[PDB]
């Protein structure tokens, strides 16, 4: 265990004497509103982490969860609660005190990496010692260890708008460890990248936490993100409705009704959208490239008026190339192709047969998705 | 029904000059003096050397183009030549004077207003009443209290510019982006920390705008004050309104302009 | 040595009226009737009457809030009462003139500068050269060629606050983004298509705050034409000030004052 | 055929009769630039177009396509060349015929989609006939047809700003619809949309294209949004690289030295990002969300320090819940477990006998990314 908490929660508006006797007792908070107008960000929240323990906190924008942040760094002071670290409050700390643990144990990421555009990434990484008062001579050391160890320091003595999100945010997460922090807190970070950045750095801070094991606050809207790496998840809506973490127990015991539409716990509704081959116009080489884009072995052919076709493979793609023939002749219109709406249990003895998926054609034969094993999680559902 | 808002006026007016009288009378005599002192010391150089310095300093800050140092010259020369020089030094000690002052006693409210919720309310209340106000009243208490002369001149000014540095000053302070705000914080940063180094380096822009526009406003200002005391060109277009007197109000109100659109290009320049 | 700038200057003007006399004089006698006529309608009105109805305008725009009709309510029976009425009237006649020849002369050229980046060249400086004089200069030229008066007071204020609003409106037009530009054109719309539905309706923000600006402007250039002509609060002001009278002066200039923050509290309220 | 393109060019700056000689000879573009600093976006462009043909325009920022573009709406005035439209030049128009061709058989899409944020999106999809003076009942009927032709109707008699990206696509691909044109110029449209609602655009694109024949100036800078649709794509750095199209020529005859680079044309470096489940934490329920999610069928095993640990299957996850066992037992831990820097030919028979991807884990247990029978392309390629 390292942080402990105790029905912290923060009170916005005027008025808040009475809003915060409303909650002592359990008023809900849409009446505290209409009754106060002190709209309320957070509610009687109780709980407690511990170390290497990444405890994300999921919600929706709304939720007031940036908000438990600021309050756990005391940017936002709480209305009430405390905070129990290394067996010292900090909510009531001075002001020096304060600073002296936002400087050794905390440290902040933020969603649009909130660098100064007015310095060099260096210049940026180091602020945090900067503002320490110390010597340049580490200062600098420790900030270029710590660009090698994300290969960017080359890139350093240049200026943020003239890199990629990426980077930025890479220098953003090197800033808040230079301070060799025991914690850091972390708001949608990822958020602003692409996905495929997000889950590469996403990998990254997976490595880095296994050399380094230090608490992390995260944040995200999105469940994926946690899953990945979530030891022990809390959803919040204005409120922590599930904070046992798990990450299965969200999802195998979610004690309320909330949570099961918020990860979206009978018919085939479940057919995905598809990689396509107008085998009329593109060819092998095309239908190669396509394969090695969308990182598959196969693909869905066509006609140029989108009606189904069949299937190719990589292997027949290779042959249709080396012979130079070309598709409409080496593909396989033998398929299990079927329709929209059946049961779950339909195509159970032929969805073994066929290695490639099982297309659903429309009726017209056109083409919406197709199904890889995800029938088959439905389909023992009962 | 009549309300006496001249004479509640009056006596508050009556009052305080009636309780200040001192301070008042040794500030005209620093001021005055002060003032005295730099034209002498100015109007002590010559103006072909004050011509060619200038003429340095454009191509300093410009030394590509040839517009603007070839125009200050220029102009300078026929300032020089028309005879309003002397003038011209009490003109610009006057403005200097003012713009300093202005700036002086405005940052730091600008300061005050960006970090206080409270002072911004009753604040830009009272600076929007000080922007829409016209010149010709400031210089009425100013005589008031300290008399003809500069001083009156340059308080008005100071008080009639003060508005704009002040509102640039608080709206570069509070336009900072929250992210940067939060990470100077979240290192334990102090207000003067944050202040000296994420602040003013970004907000430097609009101070500088706002400052700009203090220094035409104080020179309006004088312009006007030449009316009571406040040598200058504003006497020489004021003579001219008085007598209708085409060639002269022209002729001072373009040296005044070449003054200021030549320290208009010199701040525009010193931004970055 | 000199250069005869003076002469120059002079010679100029002395040709001028010399050749479009007439034009200036039947100009004159128009401008003033005119002037002289919506005066004596304007005044014509009572004053309580024109107070309750700037008091419901006030309510009409501002429904719920209760201090901006309040205050104007508050000052117009205290303007009222001192008996700055009639001077008001006059002044509010020079306004609203100035303040429509400014804008229907200016905004045509925001128009054709936002089209031509010619126009810009050629125009830019002289909107800077003419934002950066005084006020004093331009009402010399008044009386040289229409005397003594209104005219020449409101002719002093259109050419003073003409920059703000042809400025405002060539860059609020100027800023529409590309896309919607290129939208309109993609569906073969001519400038006047493009211009009544996107330019306008869009840049109207921006035109309306350079419009205030530009009233403004002219409230502070007819506050100086006082000095000629130009009745008003601006002759009780001037008197003050050649007299040091404060009451007065501080009177005249809080009428002026609420008209002002009257006028403004207005024209915010009638952008969208 | 329907256009046809003769020398035609365009150049910024002064002095461009000078330009104009330079080119008409062959002068480079940066000689023209040093000797006359008139910056040219277009060279010596000389291709045709026929009807139905999707016509691609690839390049990188700056090689001058979108300009391209509003050279054939005239948008911007070509300094030459012919335009050759239903027998009817476009560069030497009067204002009406070229107000009119623009009315009729022209319409742009943009990136961020020039929509009028002051009106109703009714509004701004009738605006293209608005400007033809029209009455309003047909205006707004082909506009709600239009609309309900894209599913959002509904959506209709509000503002964009209160959308998504992809909505306001689709209402400015039905604004530049509502006239029937027979040509559609596309400034990458999809470039500022999500990858997936990129994906179902092209398709929705392409199943329009398929009931509605007709040309498209389409352009983007990602070669895959051009080979899913492009019929004949160009190729575009400051001049016509090739235009040939046929999607592969561009790949099976690269004619220059740069489209193979731009399209990127020995060792093991096609490892590809992983998908991870770290079975000390989550368990089966999780893993099949995930599967689910990333849309698949297995997945890759790791510990919680990030060691590689093995494979999971959808049905020995499923067979984990019912029996409520957990991960770590019902796993595969043989497998074809491979090393970063393997020979072309390495796991030439394994891979086959594993369908599942053969991990490249690092020589101390961690992992990278796997193999799906990408290494064949290059295998074979010797
Ligand atoms: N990073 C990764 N990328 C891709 N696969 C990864 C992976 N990491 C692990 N895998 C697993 O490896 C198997 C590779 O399958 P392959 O691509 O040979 O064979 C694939 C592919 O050729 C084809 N396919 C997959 N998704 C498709 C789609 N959306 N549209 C059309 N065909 C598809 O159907 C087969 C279904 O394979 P299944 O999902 O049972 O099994 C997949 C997947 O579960």
């Amino acid at each position: 265990v390292k942080i402990k908490i105790e029905h912290l929660t923060k009170i916005f508006g005027k008025r808040i004497k009475t809003a915060l006797t409303m909650v002592e007792k359990g008023e809900p908070k849409n009446e505290i509103l209409k009754k106060t107008g002190a709209t309320v960000g957070v509610y009687d929240t109780n709980f407690e982490i511990n170390e290497g323990e990444i405890f994300v906190i999921m919600g929706l924008s709304g939720s007031g969860k940036s908000t438990l942040l600021r309050l756990l760094n005391r940017l936002i002071e709480p209305t009430s609660g405390k905070i129990f670290i290394d067996n010292q409050d900090v909510a009531t700390l001075n002001k020096e005190d304060l600073l002296q643990v936002r400087r050794k144990t905390m440290s902040m990421v933020f969603q649009n990496f909130g660098l100064f555009p007015h310095r060099t990434i260096l210049e940026n990484t180091e602020y945090g010692l900067e503002v320490q008062n110390v010597p340049k001579e580490e200062r600098r050391k420790r900030a270029e260890k710590a660009l090698d160890n994300a290969n960017l320091l080359d890139f350093k003595d240049q200026y943020p708008k003239q890199l990629s999100g990426g980077m930025q945010q890479r220098v953003g997460l090197a800033r808040a460890l230079a301070n060799d922090p025991e914690i850091l807190l972390m708001d949608e970070a990822f958020s602003a990248l692409d996905p495929l950045i997000r889950r590469e750095m996403q990998d990254e801070l997976l490595e880095l936490q296994a050399k380094f094991q230090k608490t992390i606050i995260f944040v995200s809207h999105d469940l994926n993100e946690a899953l990945r790496i979530g030891d022990r998840i809390a959803i919040m809506k204005d409120g922590k409705i599930m904070q046992i973490g798990t990450g299965e127990e969200i999802l195998t015991n979610p004690a309320n009704d909330y949570v099961k539409t918020f990860v979206e716990d009978t018919a085939e509704n479940i057919m995905i959208p598809a990689l396509t081959t107008n085998i009329d116009v593109d060819g092998p080489s095309v239908a190669l490239k396509k394969m090695k884009t969308e990182e598959v072995s196969s693909l869905m052919a066509v006609d140029k008026k989108r009606q189904f076709r069949g299937v190719v493979t990589s292997e027949q793609a290779i042959a249709a190339r080396k012979n130079n023939q070309p598709l409409k002749d080496v593909m396989t219109t033998d398929v299990g192709t079927v329709s929209k709406e059946m049961l779950v249990r339909d195509i159970l003895p032929i969805i073994y047969d066929a290695p490639t998926p099982l297309a659903v054609v429309d009726d017209n034969g056109f083409l919406k998705g197709v199904l890889i094993r995800g029938s088959v999680l439905e389909a023992l559902a009962d | 029904g009549q309300v006496p808002i001249a004479n509640w006026v009056s006596s508050a007016t009556d009052w305080i000059t009636s309780t200040f009288s001192s301070g008042f009378d040794v500030i005209q005599k620093s001021g005055t003096v002060l003032m005295n002192g730099i034209t002498g010391a100015l109007t002590a150089v010559p103006f072909w050397l004050m011509i060619a310095v200038v003429t340095i300093l454009a191509i300093l800050v410009s030394g590509k183009k040839i517009a603007f140092p070839l125009f200050t010259f220029i102009g300078l020369s026929l300032i020089a030549n028309q005879g309003l020089w002397s003038d011209l030094m009490s003109t610009i000690t006057l403005v200097l004077l003012s713009s300093l002052l202005s700036i002086i006693i405005g940052v730091p409210l600008g300061i005050w207003m960006a970090k206080s919720d409270l002072v911004a309310k009753i604040v830009q209340p009272i600076l929007d009443f000080m922007q829409t106000m016209p010149g010709f009243v400031y210089l009425i208490p100013a005589v008031a209290f300290f008399g003809i002369g500069v001083v009156p001149g340059v308080f008005a000014s100071v008080i009639f510019a003060l508005p704009p540095t002040v509102r640039m000053t608080n709206l570069g302070i509070r336009q900072v982006s929250t992210e940067l705000v939060e990470a100077a914080d979240s290192f334990g940063s102090t207000a003067r920390q944050k202040l000296f180094k994420l602040e003013f380096p970004l907000a430097k822009g609009t101070i500088m705008a706002g400052v700009n526009q203090t220094i035409m406003l104080a020179l309006s200002m004088v312009v006007i004050a030449s009316m009571i005391g406040a040598p200058g060109l504003g006497r020489g277009v004021l003579a001219a309104v008085q007598s209708a007197d085409i060639g002269k109000g022209f002729v001072s109100g373009i040296s005044l302009v070449i003054l200021a659109i030549i320290i208009d290009r010199f701040t525009q320049k010193l931004n970055v």
